[PDB]
RNA sequence: CAAGGUAGAGCAUGGGCCGGUAUCCUUAAGGAGACGGACGAACUGCGAAUGUGCUUUUCUUCUAUGCAAGCGUAGUGGGCGAGUUCUGGUAAGCAGGACUGGCGAAGAGGAAUGAACCUGGCACUGUGCUAAGGAACCCAAUGUCUGGACAGAGACCGAAAGAGGUAGGUGAAUAAAAUU
């Protein structure tokens, strides 16, 4: 699980709201505390406000409606740090959300690459219509031209032995 | 194996800054000194009387006793887990007016103002203490002219 | 003969360097740092490839002149003597020292074992770091293929990790080759060998003009 | 205000009885006199009869002798004086 | 309030508040003597001890010390008062004793009732030290459920020790 | 409010490596060179972080079951180890320093076993809860989801150098399915 956020924020010296501007950013993270976090590392790095001369005005969630579970198709740039140095490129998903998109990603990288979450950077998620569609792999299912049938077997019973002349399996 | 000669181990300490070699200047031999200041030992390479030895280099004592040339100047130290006063004497030449009293000062000239008032009118004074800085304060904003932040640099 | 190389490959001691306090010191294998053509104008030789460091450590004065004679080699046989210029960037400047002990030990007159271990001068090395450039080629553009392959056989005598990569600048100038272009045209550049100097809106006058008439255009 | 409240407590509490000190003397005319100034040490304040009870318990040593003369050079023109020892006479 | 700042397009953030609160999460037994002195001087002794500090710039100097040991945030007033009521207790000198009435009135000539010290404590920034020094350190069980991960790592790192900000609540709720 | 010259950065006095265009000096060689690259524990033009001292409770916070001059008298004066760093040595469970906690003089639960590692400091009982580490069976508690991986491999395990198989990223082409 993943969630987004949109942090706000502005600068503070000896005297208050030393300057007119404010400064937003969203963010896919777990919790507010891994938002604000976020908000902090990139103030510094693009800007060089440190926490000690800033304050936080607001923290809001952003969240979609779909009651239908309506499936769209989604594509996402991303970058992630290797031992060598850091590696951008792009990939996309079907899902049912903005995050449940996100959250394959991190998922996937993980699995292939061998990278803990955090360094994962998310830079753009865009919806994409069946034409927009780049990459091989998820254009079959956005095109409603798939079945397939069942390769596991599932248990009938919780009990540990059975008789052999019971039925096992589905 | 190290010695142990009266300057040992001054090559950095002991020699002058970069174009500031020669003489001292005439507000050194123009200070005049009274005790109980609190004054700042810093040696003057180019004098070879009064020098103080070299532990006592850039620490702060108050003057005991004046002299023609020279002062006598009160430290402590540690010396076998336990604390020795000591009594040192310095050439003028070595010595400059401590700034570590400046606060201070000021705010006594502003409670001897208060400590007067307190008699008349009041009973005890408000003193006029320092407080260490407190929590972040209220704002409020106008919040048009939002900036937007953004991992745009790919950092290759 | 020689220890093998394990003995004297990471960076262990500060520098040490011949001078007043360190005598008898024997000379370095490697003497000779360029080869080619090496007074070629900036401008006639626009292609650049290093071989870089992926390791910190030391470099024998042995293993630098193997490395020469194999890089240039390869590069007069197949480039021709006017087409290109090598340099060797490091110099060993370290020395390195032997704690020497006799075979028929166990009882001498000389002092044996660990007892005055202070060693005597041995040899010579470099001190290297990482993303370091070690050695450096310049070419025409056709020559692609034959300096990386060239550079290739230096990789086989050091110990440890490095690359053959190909750089954004002109020549051995510090400038990449669009901004190059842009001041050459347009008169700013004078040319001083493997190098370029940029003409600037400084000094007086009269000096400005007299500059300005020995650009490269 | 606070830092004023605890150092007042501290100086009374320097002053008053122990209650976990007892002399040493197996003298029961002594022990007696013992007896009396406790049970009015635990009904009152008095900075006086407290600094009395606690030199009953100190020793012979710390029970030094005074000469008449010195007597009254401390007195500093109080009429009554109490003191915890023995009265010497002055030959001067 | 909030109606009338978004009818005009303006936003109100408050004033940070005047105390943080504060939990002894791990072991401080080989800890340096500087540690030992600072942890002292904040009133906690024991594994699971919680205690309320004044939020200023002396006060955030010392918990960047010893920020590794204690969890630490910002307490809202539903939380103050379960803790209080539940886990409340105080001391006159080296008394120890239930907060009663009679205890309240001979203390602080003028709070006679447990629910004033509450709204004293949270609302009153002048008598702050005077009233938190009246309360022992509160004495809390290990967390119901027990921690998610290895405790000694940051919050940001996914432990329990360091700035979890408006969300101690969580913590204190799981330990009363 | 003082003092400091280490890491980084630099090569302006001193030491010191390689190559130089115009120009200059001679030769008809070489030399100098308006500059570039490479450097020092006993080179410095600049300079941290951490640590050290001074004043102020007229400055937060704690504090009496606490500190304690003075007097009398014991044992000790072979140490060893961890983390971070340094010197000698090809190194060493090697020899020798500095800083903050240990074992010595420290049990209990955990790393199968281990002086020093992780959790965490012990009077004597009873009920609950957690840590570190675990949860097919030995052995108290275990299952789920998504990718990889076929080697008598891995969970415990060595270098420079490499091809093969498979999973992904980025950049070049060509294209009458794609391919390199
Ligand atoms: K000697
Ligand atoms: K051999
Ligand atoms: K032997
Ligand atoms: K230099
Ligand atoms: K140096
Ligand atoms: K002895
Ligand atoms: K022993
Ligand atoms: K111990
Ligand atoms: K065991
Ligand atoms: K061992
Ligand atoms: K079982
Ligand atoms: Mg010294
Ligand atoms: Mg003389
Ligand atoms: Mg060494
Ligand atoms: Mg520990
Ligand atoms: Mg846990
Ligand atoms: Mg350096
Ligand atoms: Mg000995
Ligand atoms: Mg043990």
């Amino acid at each position: 699980a993943i969630n987004e956020y949109k942090v706000y924020g502005i600068k503070i010296d000896d005297n208050g709201v030393v300057g007119d501007e404010v400064y937003a950013h969203i963010v896919f993270a777990t919790n507010e505390l891994l938002a604000k976090s976020s908000f902090n590392k990139i103030l510094k790095k693009q800007k060089k406000i440190k926490p000690k001369n800033t304050k936080v005005i607001k923290v809001e969630e952003i969240k979609e409606d779909n009651k239908d579970l309506d499936v769209k198709n989604y594509g996402i740039d991303y970058y992630y740090k290797s031992k060598r140095c850091d590696h951008k490129g792009y990939k996309e998903f079907r899902g049912v959300s903005r995050c449940h998109a996100v959250d394959k990603l991190l998922c996937d990288i993980g699995g292939r690459h061998s990278v803990k979450r955090n360094l994962i950077f998310i830079m753009k998620v865009k919806e994409l219509t069946v034409d927009e569609i780049k990459k091989d792999k998820i254009k079959i299912f956005a095109m409603e031209d798939v079945e397939y049938p069942a390769y596991r077997n599932v248990l009938r019973s919780n009990k540990l032995f059975v008789s052999e002349n019971e039925k096992l399996f589905n | 194996v190290s010695s142990h000669g009266y300057r040992r181990q001054t090559r950095n300490l002991f020699s002058q800054a970069f174009r500031k070699h020669g003489m001292p200047n005439t507000s050194t031999y123009l200070t005049q000194y009274a005790v109980g200041e609190y004054v700042d030992i810093k040696v003057n390479p180019a004098i070879h009387k009064g020098m103080p030895h070299k532990y006592y280099h850039g620490r702060t004592g108050i003057i005991k006793e004046v002299n023609r040339g020279s002062v006598i100047v009160l430290f402590n130290r540690i010396l076998a887990n336990k604390t020795v006063e000591r009594k040192v004497i310095v050439g003028i030449e070595h010595i400059r007016k401590s700034k570590c009293q400046d606060e201070y000062l000021k705010r006594l000239e502003i409670n001897k103002k208060i400590i007067e008032e307190a008699e008349k009118k009041g009973e005890v004074p408000v003193l006029f203490k320092r407080q260490p800085k407190g929590p972040k304060p209220a704002v409020e904003m106008l919040m048009n002219n939002i900036i937007e932040l953004s991992y745009d640099k790919v950092e290759s | 003969g020689r220890r093998p190389g394990r003995c004297y490959r990471y960076c262990k001691n500060k520098p040490y360097i011949k001078s007043r306090f360190c005598r008898g010191v024997p000379d370095p294998k490697i003497r000779i740092h360029d080869l080619g053509n090496k007074n070629a104008p900036c401008v006639d030789l626009p292609l650049n490839v290093n071989l870089i460091s992926y390791s910190k450590e030391q470099l024998s004065s042995e293993s630098l002149e193997s490395a020469r004679i194999a890089v240039n080699k390869y590069m007069m046989v197949n480039a021709g003597k006017d087409n290109y210029h090598v340099r060797i960037n490091v110099h060993p400047y370290h020395i390195l020292r032997i704690n020497k002990m006799l075979s028929c030990a166990g009882a001498d007159r000389l002092q044996t074992g660990m007892r005055l271990a202070y060693g005597k001068p041995y040899g010579t090395a470099a001190r290297v770091r990482f993303g370091q450039r070690i050695i450096s080629i310049r070419t025409k553009d056709s020559n692609l293929k034959m300096a990386m392959e060239a550079l290739r056989r230096a990789r086989y005598k050091f110990p440890g990790k490095y690359e053959v990569q190909k750089s954004n600048e002109y020549g051995f100038s510090g400038i990449e080759r669009s901004q190059f272009e842009e001041l050459k045209n347009n008169g700013k550049l004078i040319n001083m060998g493997d190098h370029v100097k940029i003409i600037k809106e400084k000094g007086t006058v009269e000096r400005y003009v007299k500059l300005c008439e020995n650009a490269i255009q | 205000m606070l830092k004023q409240k605890m150092f007042e407590h501290y100086k009374k509490k320097a002053i008053l009885f122990d209650e976990s000190r007892v002399p040493r003397t197996k003298n029961v005319f002594y022990q007696s006199l013992f007896s009396l100034y406790k049970k009015v040490c635990e009904n009152t304040e008095n900075e006086i009869v407290h600094k009395i009870t606690k030199r009953l318990t100190m020793s012979r040593t710390e029970r030094h002798p005074l000469k008449l003369s010195n007597i009254i050079e401390q007195a500093n023109g109080k009429e009554i004086v109490v003191f915890v020892g023995k009265v010497l006479d002055d030959d001067k | 309030s909030e109606e009338r700042m978004q009818k005009e397009n303006k936003i109100y953030a408050p004033k940070d508040p005047h105390f943080y609160a504060v939990v002894l999460i791990k072991s401080p037994l080989r800890a340096s003597n500087k540690i030992k002195k600072t942890l002292e001087l904040f009133r906690l002794k024991h594994i699971n001890n919680c205690v309320l500090v004044k939020n200023n710039e002396s006060s955030r100097q010392m918990l960047q010390k010893i920020r590794n040991f204690v969890a630490y945030g910002e307490l809202k007033l539903k939380t103050l008062r379960e803790l209080i009521y539940k886990r409340g207790s105080c001391h006159i000198f080296s008394e120890k004793l239930n907060i009663t009435n009679e205890t309240l009135e001979d203390a602080f000539k003028n709070i006679r009732c447990i629910e004033e010290f509450i709204y004293e404590l949270y609302f009153n920034d002048e008598r702050f030290k005077e009233l938190n020094n009246f309360l022992n350190p509160f004495k809390l069980t290990p967390p119901k459920g027990g921690y998610k991960g290895r405790k000694a790592k940051d919050i940001i790192e996914g432990g329990a020790v360091g700035n979890h900000q408006d969300k101690i609540g969580e913590l204190i709720k799981k330990m009363i």
